RNA sequence: GGAUGAACCGAACGCCGGGUUAAGGCGCCCGAUGCCGACGCUCAUCAGACCCCAGAAAAGGUGUUGGUUGAUAUAGACAGCA
RNA sequence: CAUAGCGACGUCGCUUUUUGAUCCUUCGAUGUCGGCUCUUCCUAUCAUUGUGAAGCAGAAUUCACCAAGCGUUGGAUUGUU
RNA sequence: AGCUACCAUCUGUGGGAUUAUGACUGAACGCCUCUAAGUCAGAAUCCCGCCCAGGCGGAACGAUACGGCAGCGCCGCGGAGCCUCGGUUGGCCUCGGAUAGCCGGUCCCCCGCCGGGGUCCGGUGCGGAGUGCCCUUCGUCCUGGGAAACGGGGCGCGGCCGGAGAGGCGGCCGCCCCCUCGCCCGUCACGCACCGCACGUUCGUGGGGAACCUGGCGCUAAACCAUUCGUAGACGACCUGCU
């Protein structure tokens, strides 16, 4: 029979795999739609949740009760040391989807960046990218690099830059830098490839990507709660006190 | 046959070509189908779209993850259609099913090779001209396939390069006919032999 | 009654002689049957319907095929018949173009079955006659009265679809 | 668009059926599907024939419809269909197919040798013409 | 019943020529060029003479449904001839009870903006079909002049304008406001 | 020097919908797609050639991995050029869709 | 054989080889029409697809195909415009 | 003013959300009302999105179509449905 | 501190084909007509995006094991051999497309000397034809006539170009070494001719796995446990740090 009264469903079906994230960082999964008309600009950045506080400002919203008034709004502090772009990835469009065409890593990879490649940095020989960086010196290696750049120029559709954070600027225990692919938008493929090449081994301060009083999107992994029952996991109704085999359950 | 049979899906009907392919793979033959987005389906487009939406509605109510895997790519759709005509729950069916390869567009392993066309599945001869038909590429595009534009662009590039190859082959054939014209006093002895036995009208 | 390629039969029969009439009258009918046995059966059925005769009560004295007197001449056939539809009995007049009368009757049977779902047992053919082109009333037949008839074969369907089953060239339907 | 028509006096070629490989002349038209068909000189007595086994030609005779065998035969013999047809590319292609099919093993061997030598000479000439056409350099 | 042959011949004036590429009809008149193909109808098109330019539409062995297509093609060809020779001018009159309809003819007549339809604050932005020029009549206070070569495009733009000013949630019989086509006419009146 | 036998495919056993006669088998001779063309191949010896793990004796040669199941085509099947073959031993079902040779040994021409 | 089914259709049974069939079938599953099968009807934005049998009635359609009856008409029908 | 909205006389259907009829399964046991909780589904749609009609001036209302995405509640009485 | 509450606070999104319906052109049916052909708009519906998970599904890149005899990679088709898995028995190296139309060639216009157009000439039951094309294996020895001799062979080296949708491929130069041999018609004899018999004839130096020797060219690392962390947590797993 029908349930005697209708009620909205508990929880969302858009987040059904209620599981621990397979990644600790939090991936983008969709970069903003690129157009060659805009100037070259990065589309993403990395930050660390420093803390929260509140501010006092005056609102300039006509027609509102709080127009030209003082409000107190909570804010969140996100420490963002400048990113260091250390590589370029070019992607090519296929009927099977986007796939990695060619990857070029810059010379002199930062020491904290090299820590990401090792599960045990303490026991490592620190051999990561040692033979790779030697091809930035020999003429045959530079010819190979230029050929890769030309292939990316004439074949790739979208390109992304590898950037890493700076643990030495942060008060965390972890010295392992955070790697990320960041999409480069706003121009022809050759223009953005050259622009990325001029920013290899360089620092990209957060102001160059995001500006004042603009609205952005935040991607992250929520606080872990461990194993939780239906009362907290789905905010279901608690059964009455008289219930025998438990009141923090779903009855049917 | 022993070689790989390459079939062009353009202008071919779904059921007929699928039945022919399923009969072919059962005979221990390797079949590759390219440009599956060019497959036509009889009946007007709205009816076939309704059919595919009805297929979409059929899902396991308890757990849609275990449910019927609705494939959206035109090549994958044709692959599922062929799988419907085979005993794919048996080892023989799976072995036959592994002999079939389907692709959207024409891949580089096959774009430099000639493509067969099945008369018994062509829309031009198996459908009355006054009827309406539905393209597999458009139907897939409006139901959840995502790569129609890039497929069209790659097919455009392949058409450009194929036109270049065709012009080269026309130049070669013109030069061959010219060469046939240049030498015939040293050719007529064999020409009469060939013309005597039917070859070279 | 099934079908095939029908044949005209001039069937002549009569009652058995009785010590009331020593010379019963003869009756002659034209019956279109796949074989002479079916012709005799339909003759008995029709004489039972019209006159007061039975197959046992009478006899058949002649049963031969009626060959077409001009099978090399195109001619117009007018056919009168009655048939039992799903909701009663109706009378029809149909027209056909054929060289043979029996072929015209077969064409009529196939046409009635195709258009009205009329099975052969339900159809009573009552009059078959050659008619002039001036007496034709069906436009589908009258449109063939052209001393200068001319038309192409517009869209020729490929019939040899399996020899070959696989080929490189797409077929041409223009001829 | 259409160059070949079905009409009285049109010569049609029999594709398949009992009379395959024969030339006939259309006498009259029946029910959109059949036609009165007569080959008086190609040994095809008057008979009905479906359109599906016909392939039309470009020879059209001039006799009244439903005429007897005599006038059709005279129209066939005058402006001889046989000799003109035999000179057409269609008839000689059919003849070439027939003689290719009936070719024996010895004939196959001789044809293979002749085609070998012919193709080698043709390819040599093609290479000569390519190298003669490759010496091009002009602003 | 399949009719053996159904044909109709359309005469072409001397100032305009028609070129056929299969079933694609190219009509080039003094007012411009109109091109329209009929690949979806399996008919035969041919030009008859070099003197009077007769165009014939032929359909062989057609049932009842497809026989209607011949005269449809003939009417479309005549409409194209009329457009390339005289053109199509549609006159639409805007009617209103209380709120006058302000019409702004934007760049090149390709965009039409309606301000005070039923007094609502919304602005209706309707873009004309390419090749169709809209304008405000200089002889009438409330009249829109739509000019173009193709009848379908012009009448489609007129229908878009007419449906744009549609009264909603009201008895449309009493509220008769909107822009409606007064007459379908020609340019150059020849 | 030459292939010297016609290519044929073990299509399957003579069978109904729910019954399988394994003592006889159906073959598909390549290029023969009509019943009237099957006359030439009737009575011809047909062999199934495969390899195995252990060496077997070879007539007129050294032992090798080649094994043969002999048979001969009995009569035509269907109307699409199918033929029926009776073998000395019933064909293993793993040979379905594999090569069968028509050896031309009983020449009638 | 009817996918499947105690009763339906065919046909009743020792174990095998060959041949021929019943009822039923012959696009693929799955043996057989890979016949250059014959004639016509039918487009369905819930088409249709075979006894028992597993889904439908009355009433309609200016969709289309036939057929019956009647009527008008170069003494100009019919339809449009006046 | 038959048919905006209804429909007497008659008449044809659909549903298994009522109640009947039967006893085919279950008698070496399928826990029997109701309430709570919770999920999904149906549409013969109450509202909402988009429309058509009215005896639709506006408002309000009714009739009808595409339509089941979203929602359809808090309490006094009664074990109650 | 931590956990926590519309008991505090913040955030919640874009597009496509379209139903109903309203229209356009327009016959059917010299009128009409949203429909027959062809068109337009169109929504809490549908689908996709955003979002969540990520295939017995893929991509690119990194570094790839010693200070001792010690492992590994590549290069040689280098050798002698083993074990195992068997299929197969010439290749075709590619226009786009239409079917009430196509295909080829050529003289004039316009785009980088090649293409797009307008003429003209041909073919069309496709013969510039997949019912098709190429190659075709008995081999050697005299031995002439033709084809060619601006020719082929190089697992011969070096160089270049094109191919990115899965490029795993293809093409072109320079140098060096061969033979004037291979292609057709002829002459001349020879080869185990194994005495009628089957699995013969290829891909093929096939795929995979251990192992020996033979040379050259190069490399010397991670992961996990333990411990530490607490952005994590039932345990695992997860985020960390460790001269
Ligand atoms: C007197 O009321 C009853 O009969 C209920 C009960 O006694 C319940 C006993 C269940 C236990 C667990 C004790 O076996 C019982 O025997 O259930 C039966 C029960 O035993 C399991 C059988 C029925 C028969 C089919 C299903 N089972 C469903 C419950 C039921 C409900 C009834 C009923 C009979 C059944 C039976 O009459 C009126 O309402
Ligand atoms: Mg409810
Ligand atoms: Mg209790
Ligand atoms: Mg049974
Ligand atoms: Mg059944
Ligand atoms: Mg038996
Ligand atoms: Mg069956
Ligand atoms: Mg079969
Ligand atoms: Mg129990
Ligand atoms: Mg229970
Ligand atoms: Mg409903
Ligand atoms: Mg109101
Ligand atoms: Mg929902
Ligand atoms: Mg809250
Ligand atoms: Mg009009
Ligand atoms: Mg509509
Ligand atoms: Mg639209």
């Amino acid at each position: 029979s029908h349930r005697k009264f209708s009620a909205p469903r508990h929880g969302s079906l858009g987040f059904l795999p209620r599981k621990r994230s397979s990644r600790h960082r939090g991936k983008v999964k969709s970069f903003p739609k690129d157009d060659p008309s805009k100037p070259v600009h990065l589309t993403a950045f990395l930050g660390y949740k420093a803390g929260m506080t509140h501010i006092v400002r005056e609102v300039d919203r006509p027609g509102s009760k709080v127009n030209k008034k003082e409000v107190v709004e909570a804010v969140t502090i996100v420490e963002t040391p400048p990113m260091v772009v250390v590589g370029i990835v070019g992607y090519v469009e296929t009927p099977r989807g986007l796939r990695t065409f060619k990857t070029v890593f810059a010379e002199h990879i930062s020491d904290e960046c090299k820590r990401r490649f090792y599960k045990n940095w303490h026991k490592s020989k620190k051999k990561a990218f040692t033979k790779y960086c030697k091809k930035w010196q020999d003429e045959d290696g530079k010819k190979q690099l230029e050929k890769d750049f030309s292939s990316m120029k004439k074949y790739c559709q979208v390109i992304r830059v590898i950037a890493h954070t700076q643990m030495r600027l942060l008060p965390l225990r972890q010295k392992k830098a955070h790697l990320m692919e960041i999409q480069v938008n706003g121009g022809t493929v050759a223009e953005k490839l050259d622009w990325a090449r001029e920013r290899l081994e360089q620092q990209v301060p957060v102001n160059q990507v995001f500006g004042q009083d603009e609205m952005i999107d935040v991607i992250g992994v929520t606080k872990g709660k461990g194993y939780k029952g239906v009362t907290s996991r789905w905010h279901t109704k608690k059964l009455p006190r008289k219930t025998h085999r438990g009141l923090r359950k779903v009855a049917c | 046959e022993v070689q790989v049979l390459v079939l062009d899906g353009r202008g071919h009907l779904l059921g007929r070509l699928a039945a022919i392919v399923a009969k072919q793979v059962l005979l221990g033959r390797k079949v590759v189908v390219v440009r599956c987005e060019g497959i036509n389906i009889s009946g007007n487009f709205y009816r076939n779209k309704l059919k595919y939406l009805a297929f979409l509605r059929k899902r396991m109510n308890t757990n849609p993850s275990r449910g019927p895997y609705h494939f959206r790519a035109p090549s994958r759709i044709f692959w599922r259609t062929v799988r419907g005509m085979l005993p794919h729950k048996t080892k023989r069916g799976q072995a036959a099913l592994d002999r079939l390869k389907v692709f959207d567009g024409i891949p580089p392993p096959y774009d430099k090779k000639k493509r067969m066309v099945v008369p018994a599945a062509l829309k031009v001869v198996r459908l009355k001209p006054t009827r309406k038909f539905a393209y597999l590429g458009r139907l897939a595009h409006e139901v959840g396939w995502k790569y129609q534009a890039v497929t069209a662009t790659l097919e455009e590039k392949r058409k450009e390069k194929a036109k270049i190859h065709y012009r080269k082959k026309k130049q070669l054939m013109r030069l061959r006919k010219q060469a046939e014209k240049n030498v015939e006093k040293k050719i007529d002895k064999y020409t009469e032999v060939l013309k005597t036995h039917g070859l070279l009208v | 009654k099934a079908s095939g390629t029908l044949r005209e039969y001039k069937v002549v029969g009569r009652c058995l002689p009785t010590p009331k009439c020593h010379t019963p009258p003869l009756y002659r009918m034209r019956i279109f049957a796949p074989n002479h046995v079916v012709a005799k059966s339909r003759f008995w059925y029709f004489v039972s319907q019209l006159k007061k005769m039975k197959k046992s009560s009478g006899e058949i004295v002649y049963c031969g095929q009626v060959f077409e007197k001009s099978p090399l001449r195109v001619k117009n056939f007018g056919i009168w018949l009655r048939y039992d539809s799903r909701s009663g009995t109706h009378n029809m007049y149909r027209e056909y173009r054929d060289l043979t009368t029996a072929g015209a009757v077969t064409q009529c049977y196939r046409d009635m079955g195709a258009r009205h779902r009329a099975r052969a047992h339900s159809i009573q053919i009552m009059k078959v006659e050659e008619i002039a082109a001036s007496k034709c009333r069906r436009p589908a037949v009258k449109q063939f009265h052209d001393s200068k008839i001319k038309f192409p074969l517009p869209h020729r369907v490929l019939r040899r679809q399996h020899k070959p089953r696989f080929t490189t060239k797409r077929p041409n339907t223009f001829f | 668009v259409f160059r070949r028509f079905v009409e009285v006096g049109r010569v049609a070629y029999v594709s398949f059926g009992p009379h395959a490989g024969k030339l006939v002349a259309i006498v009259d038209v029946i029910d959109q599907n059949r036609a009165l068909v007569d080959g008086p000189c190609t040994q095809v007595r008057r008979q009905a024939m479906p359109f599906k086994c016909m392939q039309l030609t470009d020879f059209i005779l001039k006799f009244p419809h439903s005429a007897h065998q005599k006038y059709v035969r005279q129209a066939w013999q005058k402006a001889d269909i046989n000799t003109k047809w035999a000179a057409t590319r269609w008839a000689k292609k059919i003849e070439a197919r027939e003689r290719k099919a009936k070719m024996t093993d010895f004939d196959r061997f001789k044809v293979m040798k002749a085609k070998k030598m012919r193709n080698r000479i043709i390819k040599n000439e093609v290479k000569k013409l390519q190298k003669a056409a490759l010496l091009k350099a002009s602003p | 019943m399949k009719t053996i042959l159904s044909n109709q011949t359309v005469d072409i004036p001397e100032n305009v020529d028609i070129t056929l590429k299969g079933r694609t009809v190219i009509v080039k008149g003094p007012r411009g060029t109109l091109r329209r193909d009929f690949n979806h109808i399996n008919v035969e098109l041919s030009l008859l003479g070099k003197k009077k330019k007769r165009l014939r539409v032929d359909k062989w062995w057609g049932n009842r449904k497809e026989l209607a297509t011949v005269r449809t093609i003939c009417s479309h060809v005549q409409n194209m001839i009329k457009g390339v020779t005289l053109g199509f001018r549609y006159k639409m009159r805007s009617v209103y009870a209380h709120f006058p309809i302000n019409v702004v003819i934007q760049e090149n007549g390709s965009l039409v903006e309606i301000r005070n339809f039923l007094g609502e604050k919304y602005i209706r932005r309707v873009r004309m079909r390419p090749g169709v020029a809209c304008s405000v009549s200089q002889a009438q206070k409330d009249e829109l002049i739509l000019e173009g070569n193709d009848i379908e495009l012009v009448s489609n733009s007129a229908a878009l304008i007419q449906q744009a000013t549609t009264v909603k949630n009201k008895d449309i019989r009493k509220f008769l406001d909107g822009i409606y086509v007064s007459e379908k006419g020609t340019v150059q009146q020849a | 020097s030459g292939r010297l036998w016609s290519k044929a495919i073990f299509a399957g056993y003579k069978r109904g919908l729910r019954n399988q006669r394994e003592h006889t088998a159906l073959l598909k001779i390549e290029g023969v797609y009509a019943r009237d063309e099957t006359e030439f191949y009737l009575g011809k010896r047909c062999a199934y050639v495969y390899k195995a793990k252990n060496n077997t004796v070879t007539p007129g040669g050294k032992p090798n991995k080649t094994r043969v199941i002999w048979g001969k085509v009995t009569r035509a099947h269907g109307n699409s050029g199918m033929v029926r073959a009776k073998f000395r031993s019933n064909l293993p079902a793993k040979a379905i869709g594999h090569r069968i040779r028509v050896m031309l040994y009983p020449s009638r021409i």
